[PDB]
DNA sequence: GTCCGAAGAGATTCAGAG
DNA sequence: CTCTGAATCTCTTCCTCGTGTGGTCAGGAC
RNA sequence: GCAGAGGUUCUAGCUACACCCUCUAUAAAAAACUAAGGACCACACGA
């Protein structure tokens, strides 16, 4: 969105992990976005986890 | 007033410009000049913008906003003098660098409201939850504006 | 009277205002500019001459070596325009200076010098501007565009609302200079005045006062009035002079004379301040207490001991006033204040002010100018004296200084560029009396304040930076004073200079790109006034403020045309009239108005001088007597529209047309249709394309002949003659006896420019007008441009347009043109491409351009000659091989796909030493045979004139019908004359011809070996080939075309020309536009235009009807009178009594495709004029024909409006738009094409797109988008293997980008993890 | 005092307003505690 | 994928840290900001380890109070200057303890602003502590550089391999690192060594981000170099140009126009262009077909498009949906899908009713045409994007 | 052959008042 | 006097795509 | 046809995304064929 060098230095710092479970990040990452015909699959992937 | 008034009178010469013979005596009905089909059928073109085209051209601001002590008299059928065409000019390019930049800000806006709500996705068929919101009609003074 | 152009097509001409003023050079801004530029001008102006002598003289230290300047000379150009664009090089000329080395006498250099020497020096190379107004610097036509830039001079900005969250609109003082540091007075949202030099950290104002060498004493007194105050033995007798009672109350007992004359609990009236002025009173009695709330002046002290009874501006109290009362110091003087009248603002900021004397004021400068380094007295003064009083840093220029006097209203208007104490102090009171409402603050819009500067002074300012460059290093050279050993060209090199110009005039902000498809935007692109630039605003700082048109912007700067988009308002273009100050600001022209009567004298006038004048509108009923009959005349007061009386203007406007541009001008009934479609309109007029065979404009406004011919694209006839010779490429004029020049007379060979390529590659185009004994005068025009017709402006063409929908092909804009325009090859547009290649030194073996290809068949070597390059006219299409450039071990440059078409003209540069290939050799052997031609040509024709000029004086009373062609054809000189020396005299002149055919064969051979010398070119390249593919597109479904009046639209279908709709007489209509773009887009001008088209079509077929069977000239010719007389007023008054009778057929012809009208665009036909232009043709007034339906055969009820507008054809078209890929290229990122999808790139799949494809759902979607289609490398190749088996699979792999990111941001110490 | 496209953006941005109109955060009598020394007081 | 770690001669600050918005370097030493990049930038000393001396371990002092302190202790005190200091300020602070200690006086200083800023501290120490990361850390010791692929010499002409803009930052960091060695290795003045590890420590900096301190270094054409973190924030970024934008294949653009012989499901499509679009799906079909056995005989019968080309890609459009859009799409309605009829001409031609959706113009407007490949995505397209799917 | 504006938002300093 | 607040400086983002025009990118010395 | 080489063409051709045949240390009866490719800023604009 903005400010990547604040957020990333938030996100290092405080060692954060990211849980994808959105749009934008499985966007970025490429996997199937987890609202629409990827919901199906999404909610398969997080019932298998 | 007097521009309201030129107003009235171009819709009550152009709206009913057709005066057809009735078998016999004489009746006028809802005219069929091109410009008033286009207009008022919704098709394209306002009645604000036929009036600024046919009768007066009203009043229009200055830079700032506030407008001319002396508005355009003529229209665009016939001829518009120079100052009235400069005077024109100032709204016509504050409204078309305004659009520019409007383009701008709302694809800025877009993008932000995008991306706070990017992550929101339905996913679950009732929340069980009594809360809710009061909704009502809105009158804030006036009438309903939303019934 | 007309020239014998407008003669053989006399332009019909509407317009009742008899123009004063005619058009001036449209090119005037740019090419007077640049002639100021190139000259001596003494007394400040600006003139290269100018930068030289204030950059020269060189002071050294112990050196005793002082630089002297004495001339320059700008030598001949080394290549002509037309060469320099075709080979590359920049059309510049040596800048040659005599400077003087001079070294004073040593152990006395109070005397004279010593060792002088002058050398003419090299200074580098100076672009020169060509006759049309434009720059060649890399053999491209790279013209300038003139900055409008905030002017040098105070300004005192109000910046209401923004800051203290209050609405207090606080008030800040700016002095830009125009080489130097901005400096800034600020207001404390606390009322404290704050100094901000470089827009830097705020800072107290005081500083600056006390860095002037002032003190706090010396500041009280130049900034407040004095309260004066007496100790008397009453209790100390108080003073107060009438004059403060400005809407004050009484909280006391006013009282003096023995007579109370306000007592409490009131505020003293006007009544009476004039009544205690009258009483002439100074002395009053006051509490105490008043004096307490006081403030001292001036320093005092104890003399009984000499201790500081209250320093400046310390407050009194009732211990300070003890301190004052025992110490018997008579004399108090305290600071008048008064929130109305006087604020004590600098009192607040000696308050604030931390430092105390000079030398602090001048550390702390120092500190926030330089921080860190410990703030030396030396290094904190020369800062000081070296930033704002040193005409080295801190030069305002004289249109600065004026402006600065100007708005401080001192009288004076020259002065030094420095700003001295008075001038600080000055802008202090100035800000001060802002704030205390005294005096108003300005906009920067208004076009008073917004100065403009062309091509001369940018050039001369990026030439004076290099000059100081130069200078330092000058100085450098001069550490050692070394004399009688070099010549005054070593000290200095012309790299510095020649680095800062040439990047100046190519790699700059403003030297823009001309876009040479039409003469109109050749024009109105040299005439842009941009706000971009150095020193100027940028497509993101400008606010909606800068962009609006100030009410100043009339008859100066356009208000119509405008690049609309980003760069809105920021690059208007100047108006017509408007030439520039000689300051820089904008003059536009004005009729003086003697009392009652206008007169015709032009006064051009600045924006500050307009609003003192009252200024007419053109349309007013003058008749060249004034007295306006409308008492109440419609003028501009003070910015402001507002009627006056008829004696009461005092100027009034030059001519109806003053106040648009000239991309503007060209629009047609202007007066109707909106600002917005005007502004839309005169934006994609500049955007036409040289047409096929051009078609003047059926309604013009008579001023595009004007820009047709001050433009250069058509070749002018500067010499009046009679044609001699004229030739599809060259025109021969023979000279009349009048404009001969004395001696060695003869012809004037107008050489045409045939098929080249443009900058937005259009054919730039030219057509002789004229034919084999037709005479031409001065100002002629001989050879018709690019979208150019009989020497008017041609942009597009015209042809029939109704105004219906026809089955929603011309649904919402789309335009619909039949096929009748591209069957008569109406709209066909050449384009000329260019296919560069080069030859470099490539390691073993150099870059050879060769025929002998490999793996490649005689379909390859079938194009190719012998040698490599392609024939001159081979009919090449996509991938084929135009030229061989093998390389050590096949890099041939082939045709790349989808560009066809001929190919007219291969250019083989080389640079000396490698010898020409045999395509060069046939190359170099045709371009010598060419010069050597046109060289013998203007041999012959002029020796042929020398001997008529030699047999004037053997007919000169010595006639000789047989004595004279019998001596051979060489000697007509030696023969029987009476003066008894003329034989000598003729003997002596065949000598004089000998050596003047010696000279004829000298400059033929300089022209050879010129052509024969090796091209230089870029380091390391061999010879390069440059291949002219000429492409012939037309009109197909998707060109973008556009009427005048702003009516953009796109062909939707090429219709049949029985499925379009016709007339009575079966005239299909050509286009049909649709006419819901008429209302809301409010352009109701074009259908004006479209009456007026069919009026004028009307009289050309009328007259060709009685053309076309014979009818003898007299019917014609009253015909065509009253066709011109028809106007109710008009100025033109056109007689065809005085044509040649048989010149009036010509015109005829000429007007047979339709009487051409000329509207002016604020004064163009009424409606009466019109109806009955219309009326005189066999044609319906009501404007409408019942056009019968073309497939249905049945009439359309509603008759529909037919005319003919003049629709142009936009450059963009469609098939250099219609892109397409299914896998091609990836980058380092396995992006497609990355930067530029030119290269055979997919398309951007952009931010807003995933968003819309996610809000659907379309997971599987956008998962291919941008993993599969795009990133994935494996995944797009598995897929790509998948898709070729009809299997539709998909992997989802990592997209390459991602792992890119990933890579990027972990080797920054940020650890990223795929973690599971 | 913006009715547009400012105005959504300020909307949507939480924008406190430069002049905004102070609330109470607990209901009871209005009071002038100090004498504005400073500034005024309200205490609940 | 390979990386190359710099093997710094001395430990430098990492910029994301100091001078940064967060100022996570301020809240974990407690120090102010300025007199960190003093320190770091070797305008003053910092002490570790004062011990006797009045010098504590978080005190920052001038040259001149260098010389007095170590006339105060010679050897017990001790004031690192640079970097360096800041390494061994971080690994003598214990997160753990300090972390307790921190919350035990944050239960005490109720002032609000100092509420503030210990809450601010104690929440960056304990999601300091709990993650698995040291202090030390932050000064990074070893650069890792781009894999060079990611960072590569594009041209060949005029001056043969110009830069990637990222390049010569390493090659700076490298020189100034290679300098520091040799001056090490040659023990050269203490304050020669200061000069050279702090531009040492600026190169770093530029190389991070050119442009968070002072005049951002420019060798190449006097512009900012394109450092690291402007490679990934703003526009022009990877995360927004390279990630969420890709530029995709099988797609393309042309100006468009109106025909109302189209149905609703239907948009028109120029025959070049839906050739160029769909050439795996004509190569399939051809190989099928035995109109051609090799890819590069598929390859050869579409560069010719011989007439059993067209028919045959008639017949692979036969129910195979392609997405329109328009450049500047807002509202999901912006990009639909249709059926494509093949039609001669360079524009594709968009039905007039979902022109008010696209706030299509036809006034020379061009929309991109992208197409769906897999049969799952062209269903998809067929079930939502399609126009007759998305009326409301 | 190889090598030296503007707008806001937030973090941060002054101050001024208890 | 020290802490809620006044200011101060500073940093990030500003439709998204195209057609394109160009301009640009590490030497001499041992 | 998955690690190499050879073959009739045309230096070289072993699935390199890639096109035919042979075998595990040996080179020819054989026609359709070949190359995996490129960055950053300013400007005219266009919707
Ligand atoms: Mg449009």
């Amino acid at each position: 969105f903005q400010e990547t060098t604040r957020v990333l230095t938030e996100a290092a710092v405080a060692g954060k992990r990211d849980e994808l479970r959105g749009l934008k990040e499985n966007v970025i990452v490429g996997r199937l976005i987890p609202a629409g015909t990827g919901y199906a699959y999404h909610q398969d992937r997080m019932r298998r986890r | 007033a007097a521009n309201d008034r030129v107003s009235k009178a171009m819709m009550d010469n152009l709206q009913t410009e057709t005066v057809i013979n009735r078998d016999g005596q004489e009746e006028k009905q809802v005219s069929f000049n091109s410009i008033y089909m286009m207009a008022d059928s919704g098709a394209r073109g306002s009645a604000a913008q036929i009036r600024q085209l046919a009768g007066m051209r009203g009043l229009m601001a200055k830079p700032d906003g506030s407008i001319i002590e002396t508005p355009i008299t003529a229209n665009f059928r016939e001829g518009l003098n120079v100052l009235q065409y400069f005077i024109s000019t100032h709204g016509a390019r504050k409204g078309l660098a305004d659009t520019a930049l409007k383009t701008a800000n709302s694809g800025y806006l877009t993008r932000r409201l995008v991306d706070v709500a990017q992550d929101l996705v339905v996913t679950e068929d009732d929340c069980g939850t009594h809360e809710g919101i009061m909704m009502t009609p809105v009158i804030e003074g006036g009438d309903v504006k939303e019934p | 009277v007309y020239s014998y152009t407008e003669k053989k097509r006399i332009r019909k001409d509407f317009g009742k205002r008899p123009q004063v003023l005619d058009v001036p050079y449209l090119l005037s801004i740019q090419l007077d500019s640049f002639q100021k530029f190139i000259e001596q001008d003494p007394e400040g102006q600006y003139g290269l001459e100018a930068a030289f002598r204030s950059v020269f003289p060189i002071q050294s230290y112990s050196g005793n070596s002082e630089l002297q300047y004495v001339s320059y000379r700008l030598g001949e150009p080394v290549f002509d325009v037309q060469e320099c664009q075709i080979r590359g090089v920049t059309y510049s000329a040596p800048l040659r200076v005599k400077l003087r080395l001079v070294i004073y006498e040593r152990e006395a250099p109070e005397g004279t010098v010593k060792d002088i020497k002058e050398q003419e020096v090299y200074m580098g190379e100076i672009p020169l501007m060509t006759d049309n107004g434009t720059f060649v610097i890399n053999g491209t036509e790279r013209v300038i565009v003139s900055q409008l830039h905030r002017s040098p001079g105070v300004f005192f900005d109000s910046d209401k609302g923004k800051t203290h969250s209050s609405g207090k609109v606080l008030y800040n003082a700016r002095i830009i200079p125009y080489r130097g540091s901005w400096l800034d007075f600020e207001f404390d949202p606390k009322d404290n005045l704050f100094v901000r030099i470089d827009r830097r950290r705020k800072l107290p104002a005081t500083i600056i006062l006390r860095a002037l060498n002032y003190t706090t004493e010396q500041i009280l007194d130049l900034f407040f009035e004095k309260v004066i105050f007496e100790i008397r033995d009453n209790k100390l007798q108080m003073e107060l002079v009438p004059e403060r009672l400005r809407g004050e109350t009484a909280s006391f007992d006013i009282e003096a004379n023995g007579k109370v004359y306000v007592e409490k609990g009131r505020r003293i009236t006007a009544r009476h301040i004039r009544q205690l002025e009258k009483d002439d009173v100074k002395l009053i009695e006051v509490p105490v207490e008043y004096i307490a709330g006081k403030v001292v002046a001036k320093d005092y002290i104890d003399e009984s001991t000499g201790e500081l009874i209250c320093a400046a501006n310390m407050e009194l109290s009732l211990d300070l006033l003890a301190k004052l009362s025992q110490s018997g110091h008579k004399r108090i003087e305290t600071l008048f204040t008064n929130d109305l009248d006087h604020g004590p603002y600098i009192s607040e900021t000696l308050r604030v002010d931390p430092t105390n004397d000079r030398l602090s004021a001048l550390v702390e400068i120092y500190r926030m100018m330089r921080p860190g380094e410990p703030p030396t007295r030396e290094a904190a003064e020369s800062l000081f004296e070296n930033l704002f009083f040193s005409e080295d840093r801190y030069d305002l220029s004289a249109v600065g200084r004026m402006k600065f006097n100007r708005s401080l209203l001192r009288e004076e208007i020259e002065g030094s560029g420095i700003l001295s104490k008075d001038d600080i102090i000055d802008v202090m009171k100035k800000l001060i009396d802002i704030r205390n409402g005294k005096g108003e603050v300005d906009d920067i819009d208004h076009l008073g304040n917004r100065r403009i500067r062309s091509v001369g002074e940018m050039a001369e300012n990026q030439f004076r930076v290099g000059l100081v460059r130069v200078e330092r290093a000058v100085k450098e050279r001069l550490s050692l004073g070394d004399l009688d050993t070099l010549m005054p060209q070593d000290m200095i090199n012309a790299k510095p200079i020649s680095a800062a110009v040439k990047e100046f005039f190519g790699s700059s902000q403003l030297s823009q790109f001309m876009d040479q498809n039409n003469p109109l935007s050749e024009i109105t692109h040299k005439r842009r006034i941009s706000a971009l630039g150095p020193g100027g605003l940028t497509r993101e700082r400008a606010g909606f403020e800068v962009r609006d048109v100030h009410p100043t912007h009339y008859g100066r700067v356009c208000p119509i045309e405008t690049p609309e988009g980003p760069n809105i308002g920021l690059i208007n273009s100047l108006s017509v009239y408007a030439q520039t100050n000689e300051y820089g600001f904008l003059e536009t022209p004005y009729r003086k108005v003697t009392d009652g009567v206008v007169t015709d004298e032009i006064h051009y006038l600045s924006a500050i001088e307009e609003g003192n004048y009252v200024i007419a509108q053109a349309n007013s009923n003058l008749d060249e007597e004034g007295h306006f009959v409308e008492d109440l005349v419609t003028c501009r007061s003070k910015g402001e529209s507002s009627l006056f009386s008829r004696d009461q203007v005092d100027y009034m406007d030059v001519s109806t047309q003053q106040v648009v541009s000239v991309g503007a001008s060209l629009i047609p009934f202007l007066e109707h249709d909106d600002a917005n479609r005007a502004l839309m309109g005169a934006n994609m007029q500049r955007q036409a394309v040289p047409t096929l065979r051009a078609d003047k404009p059926l309604v013009g406004t008579g001023m595009e002949r004007a820009v047709a011919v001050d433009s250069g694209v058509t070749a002018v006839a500067k010499r009046g003659g009679v044609v001699q010779y004229v030739d599809a490429s060259r025109i021969v004029i023979k000279v009349n006896e009048d404009e001969m020049y004395p001696g060695e007379a003869g012809i004037d060979i107008y050489n045409l420019t045939k098929y080249t390529r443009s900058n937005q590659n259009t054919c730039i185009n030219q057509m002789p007008c004229v034919s084999l004994g037709e005479p031409v005068e001065r100002g002629d025009v001989l050879a018709d441009g690019p979208s150019t017709d009989l020497g008017e402006l041609a942009l597009g063409q015209n042809m029939r347009v109704a105004f219906m929908p026809w089955n929603g092909y011309n649904f919402e804009d789309s335009i619909l043109v039949s096929e009748r325009v591209v069957q008569e090859d109406r709209f066909t547009t050449i384009h000329i491409q260019e296919l560069a290649c080069v030859s470099r030194d490539t390691k073993l073996g150099p870059e050879e351009i060769t025929a002998d290809i490999p793996n490649v068949g005689e379909a390859a070597l079938s194009k190719l000659d012998e040698s490599g390059i392609v024939y001159i006219g081979a009919e090449v299409t996509g991938g084929d091989i135009l030229v061989g450039k093998v390389t050590p071990k096949d890099s041939s440059l082939r045709v790349p796909n989808g560009v066809s078409g001929t190919v007219i003209d291969v250019q083989v540069f080389t640079r000396d030493g490698v010898e020409k290939d045999k395509r060069a050799l046939e190359i170099e052997e045709m371009q010598l045979k060419q010069a050597k031609k046109d060289l013998s040509e203007e041999l012959q024709i002029l020796e042929a004139g020398l001997f008529s000029r030699i047999r004037a004086v053997l007919v000169a009373g010595g006639v000789e019908a047989e004595k004279l062609d019998k001596l051979p054809r060489d000697r007509w000189l030696e023969l029987g004359l009476t003066d008894e020396e003329k034989q000598n005299q003729l003997e002596q002149l065949a000598e004089q011809y000998d050596e003047l055919k010696h000279e004829f064969e000298k400059k033929l051979e300089a022209k050879r070996r010129k052509i024969t010398q090796g091209d230089d070119l870029a380091p390391g390249v061999l010879k390069i080939v440059k291949v002219y593919l000429a492409v012939k597109r037309r009109i197909q479904p998707g060109d973008k075309m556009a009427g005048r009046h702003g009516n953009k639209g796109v062909i939707s279908k090429i219709n049949p020309i029985e499925d379009m709709p016709y007339d009575e007489n079966g005239t299909p209509v050509d286009i049909v536009l649709n006419p819901l773009g008429v209302p809301s887009r409010m352009n109701i001008g074009q259908i004006l235009e479209t009456h007026l088209g069919m009026a004028a079509k009307g009289i050309g077929d009328k007259i060709n009807a009685m053309l076309k069977q014979q009818q003898e000239v007299a019917k014609l010719r009253e015909f065509i009178q009253r066709a011109y007389d028809l106007g109710a007023d008009v100025r033109q008054k056109v007689d065809l009594s005085t044509f040649s009778d048989e010149e009036v057929m010509r015109l005829a012809e000429n007007l047979r495709k339709g009487m051409p009208i000329a509207t002016p665009v604020f004064d163009g036909a009424k409606e009466a004029e019109i109806k009955e232009l219309l009326k005189l043709g066999d044609l319906p007034t009501s404007g409408q024909i019942r056009l019968y339906d073309g497939r249905t055969g049945e009439q359309f009820e509603r008759p529909v409006t037919v005319g003919y507008m003049y629709m142009l054809k936009l450059n963009h078209l469609v098939d250099d738009k219609m892109h397409a890929r299914s896998t091609g290229s990836y980058s380092l990122v396995t992006q497609q094409p990355l930067g530029g999808k030119a290269q055979f790139g997919g398309q951007r799949f952009g931010e807003m797109e995933v968003w819309a494809l996610e809000a659907y759902g379309a997971a599987y979607t956008l998962q291919e988008m941008l993993t599969v289609k795009s990133d994935d490398v494996n995944g797009r190749t598995k897929m790509y293997k998948n898709i070729v088996d009809g299997n539709h699979q998909m992997e989802p792999g990592m997209p390459e980008s991602f792992n890119v990111l990933l890579k990027e941001i972990r080797s920054l110490g940020i650890n990223i993890e795929l973690e599971d | 005092i913006t009715g547009g496209l400012p105005r959504v953006a300020d909307l949507f941005e939480a924008r406190r307003p430069k002049e905004p109109a102070i609330l109470a955060e607990i209901s009871g009598i209005v009071s002038f505690g100090k004498e504005t020394k400073g500034k005024r007081r309200l205490v609940i | 994928e390979r990386m190359g770690h710099i093997e710094l001669a001395s430990p430098t600050a990492h910029i994301w840290f100091l001078k940064s918005l967060p100022s996570r370097i301020g809240l974990l030493l407690d120090m102010p900001l300025r007199d960190i990049e003093r320190v770091l930038y070797f305008e003053s000393y910092v002490v570790i380890e004062g011990g006797m001396t009045n010098l504590e371990r978080q005190q920052i002092l001038t040259e001149e109070q260098y010389l007095d302190a170590l006339e105060e202790f010679g050897d017990e005190f001790d004031a690192k200057m640079g970097a360096e200091a800041i390494q061994a300020l971080l690994k003598s602070m214990d997160l753990e303890q300090e972390c307790e200690q921190l919350r035990e006086e944050l239960n005490e200083t109720n002032s609000e602003t100092k509420r503030k800023k210990l809450t601010k501290r104690i929440k960056l120490l304990e999601a300091f502590v709990q993650s698995g990361n040291k202090p030390e850390w932050m000064i990074l010791t070893v650069l890792p550089v781009l894999p060079p692929d990611l960072r590569p010499l594009v041209p060949l002409d005029g001056g043969r391999f110009a830069t990637s803009d990222l390049n010569d930052l390493y090659r700076r960091v490298i020189n100034r690192n290679n300098r520091l060695k040799r001056l090490l290795d040659l023990a050269a003045p203490d304050i020669i060594v200061r000069n050279e590890k702090r531009m040492l420590q600026e190169a770093v900096d530029a190389l991070l981000d050119n442009g968070r301190r002072g005049r951002a270094i420019t060798g190449s054409n006097k512009r900012p170099l394109k450092s690291l973190a402007d490679m990934i924030k703003g526009k022009q970024g990877r995360f927004r140009q390279n990630l969420l934008g890709k530029r995709v294949d099988y797609s393309g653009r042309s100006v468009i126009t109106v025909g109302p012989y189209l149905r609703l499901h239907q948009c028109g499509l120029p025959k070049k262009m839906a050739l160029e679009l769909f050439k795996p799906f004509i190569y399939g079909k051809l190989e099928l077909r035995g109109l051609a056995t090799t890819i590069k005989a598929a390859k050869k019968m579409v560069e010719r498009e011989e007439a059993v080309v067209w028919d045959i890609l008639d017949e692979v459009i036969r129910e195979h949906p392609v997405l329109l859009n328009r450049a500047p799409t807002l509202h999901r309605l912006g990009i639909q899908a249709f059926e494509p009829v093949l039609i001669e001409g360079k524009a594709i031609q968009l039905h007039p009713l979902v022109c008010a959706a696209y706030n299509a113009d036809f006034d020379g407007d061009q929309m991109a045409v992208h197409v769906p490949l897999t049969l799952e995505a062209q269903l998809e397209a067929r079930a939502l994007m399609m126009s007759t799917n998305n009326i409301l």
